[PDB]
């Protein structure tokens, strides 16, 4: 009755972009990126993987709220190092460990009986 | 291959359990998630009611009708009827069942899965089936009827995910566990008089090396081994869920790299 | 206007207004409407 | 989940846990007074017949009462009366403003005097939401 | 009422067991435990979905309408 619709979770609304950038104001070389409709599923394997990566100086991500699908990923970078090649490197590693980890499970599959 | 390493232990038309080897905890965990909240799936997702003079509620068999696992195999090319061009649903993004029941017998009619008749046109595509791994061929009880009494209604099934209702789900139960003799001290067991003698034994304790007294706590280790074990409805093969899992996780990820650079125009 | 099957009964009754009740050859009066034809939808949730 | 409040499974609720059926009776009943005086079931129409409600009547059959079929809602009118005073005045029943539902079954009897009465009854299936006591 | 399509634990197809459940019961004589575990309800939320279950409906059709 004051519900918001389930859709609402993965469907974008009136204008809201996928990501919104802004020049963290604290730290010097640091970014806070807002990322609407998405949650740990997503924002915990950014920051897991940012923290492999030895030019990021820092990294974490938060839901301020439950009741609504968005997160927040603070990143900060060495100097000279722009941290949104921080997020892109950090993006593209997992995807391909995600289509080795495809591939070697569809080998493995292919080897079954019943 | 190279990165992540996957090791089936048993395989099966419903389950899949294996050894996720070389990965972050993350991405095992994430995986996880979208397996059960973002593989999509075909499900009834509305209902026009003819005749219910059954003894349920309508909108209580509409219900039951959602939670009945329809075949999404060949789900990749039906279309979201919110992406769709046409007017409410299509041929192309919704297949459309009718359900005839009436009691003639004394005894009472059931009235089962296997009643779903489709009416829409499939085109090729292999989607909308109920399945039904029931014995004696008649999936999931919908209703009940005693003697005069009919029941005849008409079922869209769209393309769903279960982040929106839980009908959408291929999920089931996904069995999940790391280091079996807590050498990451990831937990403290609470215990009485022995912690050892009063938790049982995880039955992944065959498969690593018991801890040593004489060794001291690796502190610089980190979660690498992952046990799983993949139960799947039916709406989609188990290797399936795994791997459009994987696909989804990868598409999204990809989404986000794609949206970074929409927004370096200028 | 309109039709009311009969309750402890099974009929289609159509009488009207000044027909009163009950219904035929059951005896009892106790009318209920029918439904509708005006076909209403069920989101599957 | 502090301070005696509670965290459920919104997945496990949509496979129907805690789900209950809302089934509310609406009731009304031709006048009670006179010789040459009787209320009429019937859909008005607000020509000269002004005292109506706030509410659509659009969903009143003929004969002043819903279909069991149809999803009311708001303040839909839901049973048609009017009092003939000396055109008419209106007494008609509206859905409770707060509820909303679909119409399950109307009930059409007469009573011990000879009154033609009516029984509705509308039926919501109700889904545990946030702040709901267990 | 009637068979739970699905458990709300995990939502495990359960609908489609409710009569072989009640066979297994009287038909070979089985105690509940072990015909629940013949349908290959493992996991105690999935199984007690069925233990627990009452067939109300049984009784509704009794009523001639
Ligand atoms: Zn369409
Ligand atoms: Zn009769
Ligand atoms: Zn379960």
């Amino acid at each position: 009755m004051n519900a918001p619709d389930r859709f609402e979770l993965f469907l974008l609304g009136e204008g809201e972009s996928k990501l919104k950038i802004d020049p963290d104001t604290k730290a010097p070389n640091a970014v806070v990126i807002t990322f609407e409709k998405e949650d740990h599923t997503l924002g915990n394997l950014i920051r897991a993987e940012l923290l492999n990566d030895r030019k990021v100086l820092f990294a974490a991500y938060k839901v301020e709220h439950p009741f609504f699908a968005r997160f927040k990923l603070r990143i900060q970078t060495t100097e000279g190092y722009d941290p949104k090649d921080a997020l892109k490197n950090a993006c593209n590693s997992i995807i391909n460990k995600l289509g080795a980890l495809k591939t070697n499970f569809e080998t493995e599959w292919n080897l079954q009986t019943l | 291959e190279e990165g992540p390493q996957v090791k089936i232990r048993e395989a099966s038309k419903d389950n899949v359990d294996f050894i996720l080897s070389n990965v972050d905890l993350a991405m095992a965990n994430s995986l996880r998630r979208v397996m059960i909240a973002e593989i999509p799936t075909l499900a009834i997702d509305s209902v026009e009611v003819e005749t219910n003079t059954t003894v349920l509620a309508d909108e209580f068999i509409a219900h039951r009708l959602g939670l009945i696992p329809l075949q999404s195999m060949d789900i990749e090319q039906l279309e979201y009827s919110r992406d769709c061009f046409c007017e409410d649903h299509c041929d192309k993004c919704s297949v459309v069942l009718t359900l005839q029941a009436f009691g003639e017998s004394e005894s009472t009619t059931n009235v089962y899965s296997k009643d779903l008749v489709i009416v829409s046109n499939l085109m090729g595509r292999n989607i909308g089936h109920p399945i039904i791994q029931d014995k004696e061929g008649n999936g999931v009880l919908i209703c009940k009827l005693r003697k005069g009494q009919e029941l005849k209604l008409t079922c869209v099934a769209k393309k769903g995910i279960a982040k929106e209702h839980a009908k959408w789900g291929p999920a089931a139960a996904i069995e999940f566990e790391y280091d079996p003799w807590n050498k990451l001290k990831h937990t403290d067991y609470w215990y009485e008089q022995d912690s050892a003698k009063e938790w049982p034994q995880s039955k992944n304790c065959e498969y690593e090396d018991p801890p040593n007294e004489g060794d001291p706590f690796d502190y610089k280790a980190q979660a690498d081994t992952f046990y799983m074990n993949v139960e799947s409805v039916g709406s989609i093969p188990v290797d399936q869920v795994v791997v459009r899992g994987i696909d989804t996780l990868q598409k999204k990820v990809a989404s986000i790299l794609l949206a970074l650079t929409q927004m370096d125009q200028d | 206007t309109l039709k009311y099957i009969c309750a402890e009964c099974s009929s289609k009754l159509s009488l009207s207004r000044t027909d009163a009740v009950r219904c035929k050859d059951c005896g009892h009066r106790i009318l209920l409407k029918a439904r509708t034809k005006r076909l209403v939808q069920f989101e599957a949730r | 989940n502090q301070e005696d409040s509670m965290i459920m499974n919104q997945s496990s609720i949509d496979r129907g846990l805690f789900r209950s059926l809302f089934f509310r009776s609406y009731m009304d009943q031709e006048k009670k007074y006179g010789m040459s005086i009787t209320e009429t079931f019937e859909k008005p129409q607000r020509t000269n017949t002004l005292r109506m409600k706030h509410g659509t009547y659009d969903k009143l059959d003929d004969d002043g009462l819903i279909a069991p079929g149809v999803r009311v809602s708001g303040e839909d009118v839901i049973i048609g009366k009017t009092t003939p005073i000396s055109s008419k005045r209106d007494a008609s029943t509206p859905l409770r403003s707060t509820e909303n539902g679909i119409v399950d079954q109307v009930l059409v009897t007469t009573n011990q005097d000879g009154l033609k009465f009516v029984k509705v009854r509308v039926r919501t299936t109700k889904i545990p939401q946030i702040g709901d006591k267990f | 009422m009637i068979v739970p399509v699905r458990c709300f634990s995990c939502g495990k197809v359960v609908g489609d067991k409710w009569e072989s459940y009640l066979n297994l019961l009287q038909e070979d004589e089985l105690d509940e435990g072990t015909a629940l575990s013949r349908l290959g309800l493992k996991r105690y939320c999935c199984r007690r979905m069925i233990l627990t279950h009452v067939d109300l409906i049984e009784k509704f059709l009794r009523y001639n309408p």
